[PDB]
């Protein structure tokens, strides 16, 4: 009636936030693999980065993308995709390689 | 009526704005009567005397009545004893919310809360039954997913139902159909379209084949042609 | 139905639909004197509708194999079932 | 049951079904009896007369009378208030479930909802208790990991949380043992468990030693002696 069609999509609205709450607890155990990662990959890309600044870092494209397979990531998946498609302006023939489903 | 249907045997038709206070009438007499009241004030005599005015528009072999009946109703609740026994003498209804008069979609017959006993296939045709179908099924998953899709976005979201939920907001737009009576009021002239149209279009629409124009392109017009129309306007 | 029960023959019954036989018995109890339940009609038509509801049975078979079967419907204004009838 | 308690003195067990039909019964006699109802239409004079039959089936210096006695919840919601009083004035509620019932386990009863005068501590003996504890948490953790389990799959989940999910599964499935009455049905004769054999196999379970034993092994079994055959025979 009324009364039942509040009450189930009520439950909709509460199971949802068991999975979004279950969901973060477990990105933020991600979140440090990530980082961890990150510290080692940018100190390796700091020796060469040393390297490309006394050479003078100078100068069809490609575009590369990254991504998790993963959703629920939020506005990241198009966000960054319009930055893709932003500079998809300054050629429109340009191969993109995209990483992440 | 009675006396056309009947002594001149001519076919009538019968309006009634609102019938409601032909239920409503009897409740206020009732108490004073000496009856007491069958529930939430209304007339205990409420069930026989709707019962015995509806097989008084009654079809015959003499005349056939074909009945518009306008029933009015205390903030829409519709599972209260008079507006409900009312649905069982009608064989189709047409009810009419405010959800849809706030989407500024005029008429605001609800299409999900819509019965029809001559929708059949081979009453109207086997096709016009399933081209029926399939917008009642589309709209019905747009509306299963209203909670999912404010809570989180689209992207968020399945593309199987996204297209599902593309299709139905296109189609609620389309739905309007501004009335040359009250062309003053809706703001736009009227405009019509035939029972034998209106299949034609709505077939086409979602097969995917008219889905990529605007959704204000189908937001208060009639048929598939005034839409077409509607979209070289808007795009000056 | 009951008739063709005894007699050895099977039958089934549609009650189409309780709910207004009770919206009948409520009219009439209140007339009457007999006040709603959960319905309008009046209590003791959870007496009329067991009554009714209990007389359509399966025989043994020296008294015949006939089963009066029955489909009691009521019918819910948004499925709400937490109403008396 | 009077008559046994008192005269010769003997011990019984009482036996209701459903206890929700006597107090539908009363609301009726009130109302009938021109007396007005509490709230909901049931009678205003439940308390006092549940209170005279329960307060009748007790132990006495002389003999003991036991019910266990159906309930029935109208519209699976119990806070209704013919339903509410009711709930105090039985001493050892159990609630019943319509999934587990449906999932093919058999009993039908909730692990985690099953109440009891006689529950806990050292009263129904320390070791008993304490496995008792084990099994309502580790259904418990079940329940919580099941939204991992749901989404992600793997990706958060230990090699012990795993290991607590077999256990979970094995306990889950080992609720369930054929009933006498259902030969009609399921085909397989009662079991009869000592309290001893529960408790110690239960323990076994959960030590992690009976985890050698597949998880469809418990599905309709009885003692040690069963669940120790269903595993050689699932194998193989």
């Amino acid at each position: 009636a009324t009364l039942k069609e509040v009450e189930m999509r009520l439950k909709s609205i509460k199971n949802i936030e068991k999975i979004t709450k279950t969901m973060k607890i477990v990105a933020s155990t991600r979140l440090s693999k990530a980082e961890k990662a990150k510290i080692s990959a940018k100190k390796m890309d700091e020796a060469e980065q040393l390297f490309y600044k006394n050479a003078e870092t100078k100068n069809k494209e490609l575009i590369v993308a990254i991504t998790s397979d993963k959703g629920l990531c939020g506005s990241i998946h198009s966000q960054l995709a319009k930055a893709v498609r932003r500079h998809l302006n300054d050629q429109p023939n340009a191969d993109i390689v995209t990483i992440g489903d | 009526a009675e006396y056309f249907r009947d002594e001149e045997g001519q076919d009538v038709l019968l309006f009634i704005d609102n019938i409601f206070r032909f239920t409503q009438a009897g409740s206020e007499v009732s108490a004073l009567l000496g009856r007491i009241p069958s529930a939430v004030g209304y007339q205990p005599t409420l069930a026989t005397d709707m019962g015995l005015l509806q097989e008084r528009i009654t079809t015959t072999k003499k005349g056939s009545v074909t009945s518009v009946q306008a029933v009015y109703v205390p903030a829409d609740d519709l599972t209260d004893p008079a507006p409900a026994t009312t649905f069982a003498h009608l064989d189709a209804t047409t009810v009419l919310s405010r959800g849809i008069s706030e989407l500024g979609i005029y008429p605001a017959v609800d299409p999900l809360d819509s019965k029809s006993r001559l929708l059949d296939a081979a009453v109207v045709g086997q096709e016009h039954y399933d081209v029926a179908s399939k917008v009642q099924e589309t709209l019905q998953t747009y509306k299963s997913l209203q909670d999912i899709i404010a809570i989180l976005g689209m992207d968020e979201l399945s593309e199987q139902d996204k297209l599902t939920v593309e299709r139905a907001r296109k189609i609620q737009r389309f739905l309007s159909q501004p009335f040359a009576v009250a062309e003053v009021f809706t703001g736009i002239p009227g405009k019509l379209v035939r029972l034998k149209d209106t299949v034609a279009s709505f077939k086409a629409v979602l097969e995917g084949k008219y889905d990529n124009i605007p959704e204000h392109a189908f937001y208060m017009v009639g048929g598939i042609e005034d839409v077409v129309a509607k979209a070289e306007k808007l795009a000056a | 139905g009951e008739w063709f029960r005894d007699n050895g023959k099977h039958a089934l019954i549609v009650y189409d639909d309780l709910s207004k036989q009770a919206v009948a018995y409520r009219q009439l109890s209140l007339l009457l004197r007999r006040p709603p339940g959960r319905e309008a009609y009046p209590g003791d038509v959870f007496y009329l509708h067991s009554r009714l509801l209990e007389r359509a049975a399966k025989l043994s078979e020296k008294e015949g194999s006939g089963s009066l079967t029955a489909l009691p419907v009521i019918e819910t204004q948004g499925g709400d079932v937490s109403a008396y009838i």
